[PDB]
């Protein structure tokens, strides 16, 4: 029912720089957005839930913000282990839907 | 494996089949409720009613905070991670209270950010306000009696002597206080729980829960089903005695269907045995789950045309004799005599009617001939094989075809024993049975002696 | 540590059926709800359904209502998903995930099982 | 054929005799109820609350029309014919209600011709007149508040406050409506809904509805408080948001050769303790038959009992034998509490448990004593007229009956317990004793 | 002398102990309530609504005065004397209430001297003062609404709307009154009516009445919520439409050598299933006697139980044997549902059914196992200082009792069923078995 | 066809009593209420009373409260009216009528029975 | 209690004419008026109930009207079989009362 | 006539305990509430407590809560007050009184009992 | 809690004179004041209850008045047996408290 669109699929960045990823929605979801990271080997981890809260064990390098129908994730001074795929998920209405995904590269 | 054909001859006709579903997996929000209005623009002659109102409200609000502090004191984190509790300092508790204390500790994390806007909370002068610290965090403030003051008292402040406005304000405050004591008074023995419904909580806003639910942004297809089955609950997490407001967390669940389970209902019809009317005493709702038959207390649930919605499983055990009766042994089913003149006498199922035509007028429209029941039959089954149209008083009915034995009206059954269900009759029957047992034992003593 | 273990890959002839298992360790099995997720070529993610083992409840997505069947086994602490009437487009990767307590997010994921149809 | 003399010694003292009345033969009327007000005179800044209100109301109103359409489709003329195959499952009351709905549907066709006039009303109570022989009454849910409060103040305050006030009033009205017209209403076809529940669509003011229609009778309050005035929904408009209701007004008839007898219980003395008897307090005698009655569903007045339905219940044989004179078959219960009635007055004669209460005669200044072999004491003015039982002085009449009342004894029944858990405990004990007796008698069977 | 150690193995864990207190010795006040407002300020457009309102009110008020006149006519000074023959049928409570009415009738004569001043008031709350010794308070039902809304808007809207608003308000007030002051009030003589019900004649605002009367105490809410503040009607005026009410305000006293004990039920494992024990949850111990209590009529606080009347109930002998340590006489019921309590905490000691729940020790990281011959498990810090259940970590104390608690067994009682239809079925089956046994006994008698 | 059949003419000595019967056929007897009507020589009509055979209730006019007694017999579907202590002014014509369902009007009437006292 | 008065007792009319009969009440009865016809042989039939509704089998020649306390019955182009007696009855309050009656003749 | 009879004077050694009795006649004993009053040198009066014998309830003054114990005996219609751990200041006069039904006033008084501790 | 103070402890009066005794309270007691008389031999009797009501058997020589926090007792033309001690008692709040007492003399 609710569609998630990530307008950028691939993004290039250098070591020590700041990267921003965006996620749009077709309806107001009332801050029910979560972010996930997929490694090249196929493992999935949770980074941010409820648009601003860090999961346990996650480094303070990541941050999240946004409201209404526009949300963003920000990573500062990225290391070598931050090369992965990033997904945004909404949790306001059944069924649950995921975003397209955005890939980072050096 | 209910034997419907044998049950119909007793007077139990099958009806509608429904689904079974229970709630789980909620999502949470939180709100601020104020219990005192702002009277600045009419402050010239408010009198001394506000001080008395504050003194009256403080003595109501104090015990709730006193009860919350017990769990607030003895909960922390032991690094050694989950939530750590000290059992010696609590002493006596149940499982539900412990779970509610864990939930309270979880909500206290987010209560601290809201408690930073105390100055802005006290400055609001509207019924519904949205407060913004940053774009990430919002909060909603509802005030108890602001609309009445803004609409009625303020515009009329100059057309009448304000000694009458003082009495009007005092009467409004007293009327508001009268309604609170039914919910927030000494009846609230255990505030550390998550079983209080949103309807009872909305008494602090005057009983208007629709405004709260529609302002919070909730929207779903099964909103009314969740509302009427008491599935939306709330919990008090913070009380302010100096600024007179409370912080409440609201839960919103979803419904899930139980697999391999259904509920069957039956319709009772009176029947004839020798010269009297009888009704069978069998439960009207039966739960079948994984080929297991049991009872259910349906008074706590909501009944719709397709499903039964509950907030908790309500299964009940059933005796062996009742199960034998329901599986086809009609000799073990009790019955009761009819004395009243109002009782159902016919029923319709799948286009076929079952009727007690001895006690009701019974004739066919197509041929004009009456339909007769003999003294050895309990009921009559009528379908279009005999004649298509039938007259039952002032209604003409067209009928279908029966799927089953073609010799339904030519076969008999066995009947169970009569019973009485009045309250005093139970005690009388118990006394009589005890007397008979005592006399039997008294004789068997002399039998033992010989 | 909480962890989830999944079964190996499967090659299926068209028109057949398969069953995939997910084992949990490190926590209390009946205290949480399980979800199933499908990833296909193109790297899009799709939600299939959820099961609650404490009460024995299920919820499905309308796309997969006639395709998947979800069950649990509380004795060995296992979850099962059965797929019916497979075609060539059912070749994908499947994940079992554990849901959070109060908001609809997943905190623990499995390794993934790849199913191919030919 | 109750034996009052023997019952009085047990502790049951006869009281007032009443009649039995049931309703029948109603008169019918019909009305139109609107569920949306007119805001034409405040339309400059009404905001966007009316669209949301309409969207919310449509979802509530749809299932009722969906349920009515099932009976609307399958009923036609032939008397009245019904297709039983297309209905499938029904009860007798539902079929009767469907016939009544078909009969009532005739006048709704004439009423629906005035839709344009119904839309244009802007008052709380309106009378619409097409021809002199047919008129209809229209009631609007929230028009009075808007006309009295919001409109005169439209220029003294910023109208965002007016928008908020209107939204709050609409939300409060919906919250009141949802208790009655929500998913709890599963069977709208039946005609058993009371006028009090129906009046929730007008805010609970059923007095205005009843008095405007012109009904007037001496049994108005008796019919109102016994739940004998009912209504039925016959038409719902989804594009205009109004309903059509039919109202029934019956009369009361008296059942012949029937009456109801009441008994007053007084504790009595046995062994060295107090006891109270367990007998039904209200007894129905019809022709020559004695039976029970569930009086919790009926209204009790000082000379009659009014019900909307017959409530007779069967009675066991042992209780009938107890009521006809056999006092050895009547159970009793022990008294542990300190609050219990201890004396009663009947036809100027006093029945007292003088062992537990203090008994004296004012005329002679001498106390009245009860022996250990007596259950109660009967006091009348043949011994001494004036009596004192406390702070009250009472003068007494003469007793009609046996002159040797205080010198004759009776037999007493077995003790019982009436608590909920005690029933289960007693059943378990009796079952265990019976099983033990059968297990022993198996040996005698072997011998 | 409850045996707590044996009860804890069945699944009954002791909880909180409370006190027992009942009310007595009230203070009295007298008030006047008017049922008609003053409309002298807006007499330009009132129509004929007041005449209809008066006619409707007279018919409601007449039967109450008729009922009071029976006792008014048959009581005179002589203590006080009552004519037993002229009354006929009465109970003790009615006689006591009539004595109280005669005693209260003294001040009504002084109150009635101010009829002209009563009829001239135009405020919601008025204090009338004749002399410094005596003052009275007058409350008017609908004066505030008329003074605040209708009068200031008399020149901005047409007067027909004002008449309609006044009629609607009066009809709503009557609809609210009829629930309490209608034909349901069969016995106005008694003094058991609460202040909350009486406040309906003022719109349900009993807080204003109690606050204006000057009552103030620490246990105000406890007395209010246990239904201990009552009132009585003593005088009705049919010409000026007002009533005179007397208000009673009691105090609480504590019962000597009495306390109430609470038990918490926890399910247990016997062979392969879960069971619960069917035992009363609240037990009253007075001196040395054990009994039941119907706690649904009383208010429960954190340290006391407050009632307006003693509510003791007798108890069977088998239940008393079960509560003193004979566990073979306590019944049990099977568990079929998935929601049931499975552990409890008492004095820092945990009682758990670890067959159906997960038990493990935090310190050693090892599970705690229960065998098939145990009903429950007791956990304290001598074996596991810190336990984890589900998602909660708990630190435990020390058990004060036998050190061999987990190595001793017990005996179990018989299973039962607690459903009404099941009760009827069990009674029928037991009767049939008894009749068959008696028939075989007769056959053996013949041989 | 619904019809009501009444008994023949009657001559009564003064001070005696007499019973009049009315029989019904062509419909369900217990589903309707019966009424009795008296026509005198002045041609004015008077309502006496009604009886409901389903529940067994009666309603009387206050003028004829002590004069008439109404009964039913459901086996033969017959209604009876008994008149007591007749005088010379009791000579009249009597009708039994059937009442409608929802409004107080009569749709089926009997032929009438004439009673004379001399 | 409530009295029915028909002023005209006898009326003269010719074949094919229009006749009107009036009935009057002392109180408002809210359109609860019915009309009856009595033949010379002594049979009684219902014609109009609830002031405007025709009974089944009655010819459309008859009509009824009125309100408040005044009501009327109209018969058009009367035939030979319309010579009878006509009564008005009220059904608003117990006891039920009838009218005097009006006789028609050629 | 209603009257209350008290016991005689008595001498107590310090540290001992005493009981004082009160007997009633001429009315119904269980229908009224009983009160105890203390008067010391200087003619000051102090209220100790009350007992209700119908329900067996008691109420105490907080100053005398650990000093006095109230008891009733319905067989001989007697009231008892027990004093514990006496010092020299407990030498006084003690009064036994009956209370009115409605308002908190005493209408019948006893003669008084003097207690001296030395 | 509530303190009752009688300022005058001893008063002198002659036969046939009018005497007045005053009693004050620290709070409003709402006319819940009673008066008691103690004889030289030690008996106590009730005179006035509820500030204006004469007890049964008491002569009409005594009267009482007052309101708010000030109350008074008046005795007219006093005679020989009126030499005693007089006490005022409040009955509005637990615990019940008495006054100091005032002694009359000739
Ligand atoms: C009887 O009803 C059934 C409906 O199930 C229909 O199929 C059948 O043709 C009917 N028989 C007759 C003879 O009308
Ligand atoms: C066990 O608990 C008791 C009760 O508080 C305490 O005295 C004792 O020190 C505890 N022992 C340990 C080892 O924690």
């Amino acid at each position: 029912d609710i569609q998630m669109t990530q307008t950028t699929s691939s993004l290039s960045a250098s070591l020590g720089d700041r990267v921003t990823i965006s996620c749009r929605a077709s309806q107001d979801i009332s801050n029910y957005l979560h972010w996930y990271q997929q490694k090249p080997d196929g493992t999935v981890n949770l980074l941010i839930f409820y648009t601003s809260r860090l999961h346990s064990g996650v480094p303070s390098r990541f941050s999240g913000s946004g409201s209404g129908t526009d949300y963003s994730l920000t990573i500062s001074n990225l290391e070598q282990e931050d090369i992965a795929t990033y997904f945004c998920q909404q949790g306001n209405t059944l069924p649950r839907t995921f975003g397209g995904g955005t890939k980072l590269e050096i | 494996i209910l034997h419907y054909e044998k049950l119909s001859k007793i007077g139990l006709v099958k009806g509608v089949t429904r689904k079974y579903k229970i709630k789980s997996n909620p999502l949470t929000k939180d709100i601020v409720i104020k219990m005192i209005p702002n009277v600045s623009n009419m402050s010239q002659c408010t009198g001394s009613v506000m001080e008395n109102y504050k003194t009256r409200l403080n003595g109501i609000l104090t015990p709730i905070k006193g009860a919350l502090e017990i769990y607030k004191n003895n909960t922390h984190d032991c690094v050694g991670a989950g939530v750590c509790m000290a059992g010696v300092a609590i002493g006596i508790a149940t499982a539900a209270q412990i779970t509610a204390g864990v939930a309270l500790y979880e909500a206290m994390k987010n209560a601290d950010n809201i408690n930073k806007l105390k100055s802005s909370i006290e400055s609001t002068n509207e019924a519904v306000v949205k407060l913004q610290e940053t774009a990430e965090k919002t909060v909603y403030v509802f005030t108890a009696l602001q609309d009445y003051i803004n609409t009625n008292l303020v515009p009329t402040i100059d057309k009448i002597p304000c000694k009458q406005t003082e009495l009007s304000l005092d009467l409004a405050l007293s009327k508001y206080l009268s309604d609170l004591l039914f919910v927030f008074g000494p009846n609230l023995q255990d505030p550390v729980s998550n079983s209080m419904t949103i309807q009872a909580i909305s008494q602090a806003f005057g009983g208007n829960y629709e405004t709260l639910l529609r302002t919070l942004g909730y929207a779903t297809e099964d909103f009314d089903d969740l509302l009427e089955s008491d599935s939306i609950t709330g919990q008090i997490i913070y009380v302010d005695l100096s600024s007179y407001y409370i912080i409440v967390r609201v839960y919103f669940p979803i419904l899930t269907e139980i697999q391999q389970a259904y509920i069957q209902e039956l319709l009772p019809v009176s029947f004839n045995n020798d010269n009297s009317e009888w009704i069978s005493i069998v439960p009207n709702f039966i739960l079948v789950r994984n080929t297991l038959i049991s009872n259910i207390e349906i008074g706590f649930c909501l009944i719709t045309k397709r499903s039964v919605i509950c907030n908790q499983d309500y299964a009940t055990p059933m005796t062996n004799n009742m199960r034998e009766c329901l599986t086809g042994s009609t000799e073990k089913c009790p019955r009761e005599l009819v004395v009243s003149s109002h009782v159902p006498r016919f029923a319709l199922s799948n286009g076929v009617l079952f009727a007690n035509c001895i006690s009701v007028t019974c004739q066919c429209q197509t041929t004009g001939r009456a339909i007769s029941q003999s003294g050895e039959q309990t009921l009559l089954m009528i379908d279009n094989t005999t004649c298509p149209t039938a007259v039952l008083g002032n209604v003409i009915i067209s009928l279908g075809k029966y799927l089953g034995s073609v010799n339904y009206n030519s076969e008999g059954i066995a009947i169970g024993p009569p019973v009485f269900t009045d309250k005093v009759d139970i005690s009388s029957q118990i006394s009589s049975m005890n007397q008979s047992l005592q006399q039997s034992k008294d004789y068997i003593k002399e039998a033992q002696r010989l | 540590e909480v962890q989830l273990q999944q079964s190996g890959p499967e090659l299926v002839k068209p028109g057949a059926s398969v069953k995939i298992s997910c084992k949990a360790s490190g926590y209390s099995f009946t205290g949480y709800t399980m979800n199933w997720v499908k990833q296909s070529h193109g790297k899009n993610l799709e939600w299939i359904g959820l099961i609650n083992p404490f009460i024995g409840g299920t919820r499905y997505n309308q796309k997969f209502k006639g395709k998947a069947t979800l069950t649990v086994d509380k004795s060995s602490r296992t979850a099962y998903m059965e797929l019916l009437s497979l075609t060539s487009e059912d070749s994908a990767v499947y994940y079992c995930a554990r849901e959070a307590d109060y908001d609809w997010y997943f905190d623990v994921w499995g390794a993934g099982t790849t199913v191919t149809v030919s």
